[PDB]
């Protein structure tokens, strides 16, 4: 049937792309040392399919790592434009979740929300590398209950 | 005390030119390197297999907030709010009410993870124990909404891993 | 008003408004822009939704945390709609198809859908209703898509009395399938106009003016029952309209006249795609009516919004449309295409 | 030891900083107004700020001096002053291992003398004097914002400002741009007036006027 | 006491003509950011912006201020220039995403508690 | 305990409940309204009061260092039962 | 001589987990095939190894249940399905596992340690915890006038 056939297709493409995540080298603060941790020896992202890429043309999820202020927003946000579909944003650390230390600063945006439709919110300022490792797990089981063929299918 | 880390004139008798020259001509010290990386490649590999297997920790660590009660079953928490005004980021929020039996307790306790530093300085101003930084880490949520945490959300917190931050503080105690 | 439906604040994220509203069928042209100026003012959105949630990923960063909430939702089942309708004061009606897919035809998703919308709004108590139209509405049109329409606009108003209809001409935007669509049609050779395209008269309106217009029928308080008609400032000949498309993309133009029943064979073969049908029957058609003036009916100057002309906004349209060549030419480099007087 | 918690004093640096101190006072009483040294051993000139290029440079040439080195240039303003701002040079002599602090006043509408001229490293610093107070360094090579975003208005670290500004910055569709309006926060700034009303120091008590 | 240092200029009229020649600059400007910034709104509608710009502080009396807002004004035109600031920071003069403000007191009045 | 307000929006151990006309429900459906079971309003108040022989006790909530600081409650009035301010814990005097 | 004892003891590693089949199952879960004591089990069927001759950082491990709490977890597994007794033991913060040293019990310690409940309709939903401030005045109902 129509379905079962949309279903295995909808299963290969979302197992191919949470299988390839490329994430973007986009490290702002001390969150990016964690980010950095984690390519290290002991947690090594590449194992799990995942390999750093500048040049957003060819990367996939933004794992924005540190404070974002109200200086580097355009840039970020203009970033991400650049980014081609599907694309995913992965937030690390207090600071670029709401705020963090400086939620009441005068040139700190509250929040990557406010900027990029963030998708996955990785707490701690910072976090440990193994808790953002498994933001990007999670990241991955997202991508993995997607429903893009059944829904074209259902129409 | 101090040492000249590059004063070093290289000799310039014949075998000691005759050497540099077979170095450069014959790369040397570049082979040095190749061999290297290939005494590392035969070596055994550092990385743990997450998330079966984790990285190791101490009992002193700083994770997900919690808020911890008496044996009894009586919250610890009594509405002092010293871990609200010892906060470094303002994160705690916190509004008291004489309950019905008459114990002060928090009408209002919340504390916002996205704001959060996790210091750790509200559970050392906390004088009767009552907030913890949990053991727990892995706690990412999908929609920013859920990292703001309630009250309610907080005594969950500190009903679950109760054996885990139990045991911690009773591992720590001393120290402090 | 309740004790949190209280205007609060001044206007901006963080402020409470009282405009708390569900937009079926945000995920798509206006369907955002209402959003985001339901997002500007502090509105508790109940955005519904059946696609799927990454496509509504540039939904999220409009309101503040805790404002847009998404729900799934199906166009035939009653307890979906009841569901995001219970707690709303409006009830904005935005689901539209510019084609019949398999499983939705015409009807179905401008007579049943709003149908049902409509009837669950009022059972469930809500206060507003805006339903949103075409202009040239009309019963006897040969495009299913405005038959559709008008017997919609009948149904709505029957179940709902006090239901604000808005009936906007033509959306033109940065996702508008109006100018991009005649900016498009430089790929299949020239552009073939039916009968030049010098008979047919368009009334294009921007989509900032649409979900302003919008919004100020939300607040204001006398929308309710009325039938406003959203049109443009000017009225543009079908032929010199495509004229300042191309023009402003500074694309070559290749006007062809083409029999009306071959463009119908035309519009077929594109029908066939299982895909994003480029171009329908309907909308073959559509492109050839013209705008059916409505003096007797409200326009957007009542609701206090003045229209702007397509000429200042039309850069921002067909600026990704032209070449390296003409990327950078300035707004007034191309004269405004020559309007017959309303 | 009978003092374990007390951080120990040391003398001899205090009596040497104190004839530095009035060495520099012989040397340059046009422009030095007031010379102190702390009670930990640190030794401040307070000059008229048309003394800022050559006293400096005498700092930076003489023989006894030798102060070869710019380590922090800032300022701290004080409201309740008539030139609230008040520019301070901290230098570091590394042949006489000694920091010294020259410190000056300048209202808001006071320019004052670069002094990239004498210390090159200023040049960055004095900018940042710019963006943070608003005190206008004259004959600088470029005066410029150095942290502030571009197109900010005004100047952050002025105790007239609020801490969370007055804009904030917002996505917006609409126009596809990241937009500058007017700040919203959404839970304000909590102000705690936490300053015991008994009086710490007696040392330090102001007589009464 | 009375009598005060100057910053640039020694009387109003060489502050006036300071103020003169900056915006002479931004006039010349204003084409080169509309075209090089790919900016959309028209060439006029950006050189009023600039009058307008102008005539807000227009009722300053004292010239060390005016020389302070010259240099400002200097050091904005600088950014513009050498593409420092981008579209977003240029678009902010207009403020667009802004919802009208009311003027008369009823509508404060009707809106909510502020003067 | 927990209870069902008429909504059906269960009640915290601080009594909220929204309102039946209160649009912020809209939050909680497709969800679950995160409330603690175990209410310390309940849960102290089956604790023994213990009988204590003494005019004057000591609590420190139990563990030393783990516990609350000690405080020294006054058991003298007959009608009442002296309760720590700091853990609930209730003490009376052998019937005086 | 070596090689010999390397090449077999790839022959327990298959042996060890119950067969063939069991070896591709934890190759294809877990993603290693080494063995290791079974230091214990918890109630969600997880089984919790320690191996003490492996570098410190893998010298404890899990593979994680099959299911738990009505969620399929064979192919899709995450940190979160630790109970909270066992995180201690398996993070290298103590030597003393659930098994020899039980965690001490009381009334409000859950049952059932439910995982990471992001995504799933089991979500936490922020809201004020406290009652309303201003009250209001209640107009009467008789027309009176
Ligand atoms: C001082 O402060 C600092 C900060 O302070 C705040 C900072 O922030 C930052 C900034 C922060 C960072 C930079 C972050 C840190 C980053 C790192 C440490 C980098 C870590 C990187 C890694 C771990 C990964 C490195 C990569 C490696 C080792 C290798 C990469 C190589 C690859 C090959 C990758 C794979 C890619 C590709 C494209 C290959 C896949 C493609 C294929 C296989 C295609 C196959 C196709 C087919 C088979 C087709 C077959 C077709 C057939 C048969 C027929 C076809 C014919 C038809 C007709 C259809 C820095 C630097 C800093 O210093
Ligand atoms: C060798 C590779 C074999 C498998 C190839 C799969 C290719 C999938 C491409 C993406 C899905 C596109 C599709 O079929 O329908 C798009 C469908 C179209 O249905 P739709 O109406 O939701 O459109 C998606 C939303 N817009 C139009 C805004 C993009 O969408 C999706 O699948 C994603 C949702
Ligand atoms: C152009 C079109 C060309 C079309 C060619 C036809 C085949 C194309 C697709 C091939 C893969 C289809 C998907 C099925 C396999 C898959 O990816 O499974 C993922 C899934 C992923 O499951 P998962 O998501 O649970 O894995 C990650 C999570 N942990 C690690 C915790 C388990 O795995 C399996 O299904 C297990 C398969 C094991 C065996 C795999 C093959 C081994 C032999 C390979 C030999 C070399 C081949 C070259
Ligand atoms: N020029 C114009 O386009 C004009 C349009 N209108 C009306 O405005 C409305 C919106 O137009 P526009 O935003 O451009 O349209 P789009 O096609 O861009 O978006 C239509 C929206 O309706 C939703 N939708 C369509 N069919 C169904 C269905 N069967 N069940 C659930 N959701 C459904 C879509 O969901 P999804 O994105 O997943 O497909 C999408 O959110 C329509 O009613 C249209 O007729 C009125 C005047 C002029
Ligand atoms: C928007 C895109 C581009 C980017 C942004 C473009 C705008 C940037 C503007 C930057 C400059 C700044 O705003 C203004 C300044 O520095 S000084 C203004 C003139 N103010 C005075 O000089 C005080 C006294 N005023 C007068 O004396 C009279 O106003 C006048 C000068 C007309 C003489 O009149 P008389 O002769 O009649
Ligand atoms: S969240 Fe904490 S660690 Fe991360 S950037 Fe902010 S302050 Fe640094
Ligand atoms: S540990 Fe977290 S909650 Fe406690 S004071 Fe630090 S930031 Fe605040
Ligand atoms: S410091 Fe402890 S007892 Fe005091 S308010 Fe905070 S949690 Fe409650
Ligand atoms: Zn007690």
């Amino acid at each position: 049937r129509g379905e079962y056939v949309v279903a295995k297709l909808d299963d290969l493409v979302n197992w191919a792309r949470r299988s390839s995540l490329w994430p973007m080298t986009f490290g702002l603060a001390c969150c990016a040392v964690e980010m950095m941790h984690m390519a290290a020896p002991r947690y090594d992202m590449d194992r799990f399919g995942v390999v750093f890429r500048a040049s957003p043309r060819q990367s996939d999820v933004m794992i924005v790592a540190g404070t974002l202020t109200n200086k580097m927003a355009p840039a970020l946000r203009k970033v991400y434009d650049q980014m081609p579909e599907p694309r995913y944003v992965v937030s690390m650390g207090s600071c670029a979740n709401g705020g963090g230390y400086y939620h009441y600063s005068y040139s700190v945006v509250r929040g990557c929300d406010r900027i990029v439709p963030v998708d996955i919110y990785v707490p701690g300022c910072p976090p440990t590398a193994e808790a953002l490792l498994y933001g990007i797990l999670q990241l991955q089981r997202k991508i993995k209950r997607e429903k893009r063929l059944r829904i074209w299918y259902r129409r | 005390t101090y040492k000249f880390v590059n004063m070093r004139e290289p000799s310039m008798d014949m075998k000691s030119v005759t050497d540099r020259a077979a170095q450069t001509l014959l790369w040397t010290e570049l082979v040095r390197g190749l061999g290297m990386t290939l005494s590392y490649l035969f070596r055994e590999p550092a990385t743990i297999n997450y998330p079966f297997e984790k990285g190791p920790l101490s009992p002193r660590f700083r994770g997900e907030h919690a808020l911890r009660r008496y044996p009894s079953g009586e919250e610890r928490c009594i509405a002092c709010k010293l871990c609200e005004a010892v906060c470094p980021a303002q994160a705690i929020t916190i509004e008291a009410e004489p309950r019905a039996d008459g114990s002060r307790r928090t009408t209002r306790y919340d504390i916002d993870m996205t704001k959060c530093i996790y210091c750790g300085f509200c559970q050392e101003a906390c004088p009767v124990d009552a907030i913890v930084e949990g053991p727990n880490f892995e706690f990412s949520t999908e929609t920013h909404e859920e990292l703001l945490y309630n009250k309610e959300k907080l005594l969950n917190n500190g009903d679950k891993w109760e054996a885990e931050i139990a045991a911690n503080i009773q591992a720590d105690y001393l120290y402090r | 008003l309740h004790h949190a439906l209280i205007p609060h604040g001044k206007g901006g994220r963080s402020s409470v408004s009282g405009i708390v509203a569900t937009v079926f069928g945000a995920t798509g042209f206006l369907g955002r822009y209402v959003v985001n100026h339901l997002g500007r003012m502090g509105s508790q959105v109940i955005v519904p939704y059946r696609c799927e949630p990454y496509d509504t990923m540039h939904l999220r960063p409009m309101g503040d945390l805790g404002q847009i909430i998404f729900m799934e939702w199906n166009g035939k089942d009653k307890d979906s709609i009841r569901k995001v309708v219970e707690h709303s004061n409006v009830v904005i009606n935005l689901v539209g198809r510019e084609w019949e897919t398999k499983n939705f035809d015409f009807e179905d998703v401008f007579v049943k859908i709003p149908h049902a919308i409509a009837q669950v709004s009022k059972e469930a108590g809500v206060e507003k209703l805006i339903h949103i139209s075409h202009l040239n509405a009309d019963i006897k049109s040969p495009s299913r898509y405005l038959r559709s329409k008008a017997v919609g606009e009948k149904e709505v108003r029957a179940a709902f009395p006090e239901a604000t209809i808005i009936k906007p001409s033509d959306i033109f935007g940065r996702e508008d399938r109006f100018l991009n669509y005649f900016a498009s049609m430089r790929w299949f050779g020239g552009v073939p106009l039916i009968s030049l395209g010098k008979e047919t008269v368009k009334q294009p309106v921007y989509i900032v003016d649409v979900s302003k217009g919008i919004i100020n029928a939300i607040k204001d308080p006398d929308a309710k029952g009325k039938t406003f008609a959203f049109v443009g400032p000017n009225r543009y000949l079908l032929f010199d309209l495509v004229q300042y498309i191309f023009a402003v993309a500074y694309r070559p133009f290749l006007p062809y006249p083409l029999p009306h029943f071959a463009y119908r064979w035309v519009g077929r073969l594109f029908e066939v795609s299982p895909f994003e049908p480029w171009t329908t029957r309907d909308k073959v058609e559509r492109v050839h009516m013209s705008d059916m003036t409505l003096p007797h009916l409200p326009g957007l100057e009542d609701l206090g919004i003045q229209a702007t002309p397509l000429e200042l906004k039309a850069i921002e349209v067909l600026r990704r449309h032209r070449t390296y060549r003409w990327l950078t030419s300035e707004m007034e480099d191309v004269k405004p295409a020559k309007t017959v007087n309303i | 030891d009978t003092r374990p918690t007390i951080r120990p004093r040391n003398d001899v640096v205090h009596k040497q900083l104190s004839a530095f101190g009035q060495y520099v006072a012989e040397i340059l009483p046009k422009y030095v107004q007031q010379v102190q040294v702390s009670c930990f051993n640190e030794l401040e000139i307070f000059i008229h700020p048309d003394g800022v290029i050559p006293v400096l440079t005498f700092l930076r040439d003489h023989t006894n001096a030798q102060f070869k080195s710019l380590a922090d240039l800032t300022a701290v303003d004080v409201p309740t002053r008539q030139n609230r701002f008040e520019i301070v040079y901290n230098l570091l002599s590394l042949r006489f291992n000694s920091q010294i602090r020259v410190k000056t006043y300048t209202d808001e509408l006071t320019p004052i003398e670069s002094s990239v001229t004498v210390y090159k490293a200023a040049n960055w610093y004095e900018r940042e004097i710019w963006d943070m107070f608003g005190v206008f360094f004259a004959n600088h090579p470029d005066l410029r914002r150095i942290l502030t975003g571009y197109g900010f208005e005004g100047h952050p670290f002025r105790k007239d400002f609020p801490l969370s500004g007055y804009v904030e910055l917002r996505y917006d569709d609409e126009v596809k741009r990241v937009v500058a309006e007017p700040v919203e926060l959404a839970q304000e700034f909590r102000k705690f007036d936490l300053n015991s009303p008994w009086e710490a120091f007696p040392a330090y008590r102001q007589p009464p006027e | 006491g009375t009598s005060v240092k100057p910053i640039f200029s020694r009387d109003m009229n060489e502050a006036k003509r300071r103020v003169r020649e900056l915006y002479r600059a931004w006039y010349r400007e204003v084409p080169n950011t509309v075209h090089l910034f790919q900016l959309d709104i028209s060439v006029k509608q950006g050189r009023d912006k600039v009058r307008e710009m102008f005539m807000k502080n227009a009722h300053v009396t004292d010239p060390r201020v005016v020389d302070l807002l010259v240099i400002k004004g200097k050091m904005e035109l600088e950014e513009t220039i050498n593409v420092w600031k981008q579209r977003t920071h240029i678009m902010r003069f207009f403020h667009e995403t802004e919802a009208p403000r009311p003027t008369d007191f009823l509508s404060k009045f009707y809106v909510g508690h502020d003067p | 305990g927990v209870r069902t307000s008429p909504t059906g929006e269960k009640v915290t151990h601080t009594g909220q409940a929204y309102d039946d006309g209160d649009y912020r429900r809209v939050r909680f459906s497709d969800r679950q309204k995160e409330v603690n079971e175990n209410f310390a309003i309940d849960l102290i108040a089956e604790q023994p009061v213990s009988e204590v022989g003494s005019r004057v006790i000591s609590c420190d909530g139990g563990g030393g260092a783990l516990g609350h600081p000690r405080v020294y409650i006054n058991l003298d009035k007959e009608t009442k039962t002296g309760t720590c301010g700091y853990c609930g814990l209730q003490f009376r005097q052998p019937h005086h | 001589m070596e090689l010999v004892q390397v090449l077999r003891r790839g022959l327990q590693q298959v042996s060890g987990h119950g067969g063939l089949r069991g070896y591709l199952r934890v190759l294809f879960r877990a993603n290693d095939v080494r063995v290791g004591t079974l230091v214990g089990e918890d109630k969600y069927g997880n089984k919790y190894y320690e191996d003490n001759k492996q570098f410190f950082g893998r010298h404890r491990w899990v593979i994680y249940t099959t299911e738990m709490n009505g969620r399929d977890t064979f192919w899709d597994v995450d940190g979160s399905m630790v109970p909270p007794e066992w995180h201690r033991w398996l993070h290298c913060m103590t030597d003393d596992p659930p098994t020899t040293k039980p965690p001490t019990a009381r009334k409000y310690i859950w049952t059932n340690h439910k995982f990471n409940v992001s995504g799933t309709p089991q979500q936490y939903v922020p809201y004020s915890t406290t009652r309303k401030k201003i009250q209001e005045w209640v107009p009467p109902s008789t027309p009176y006038k």
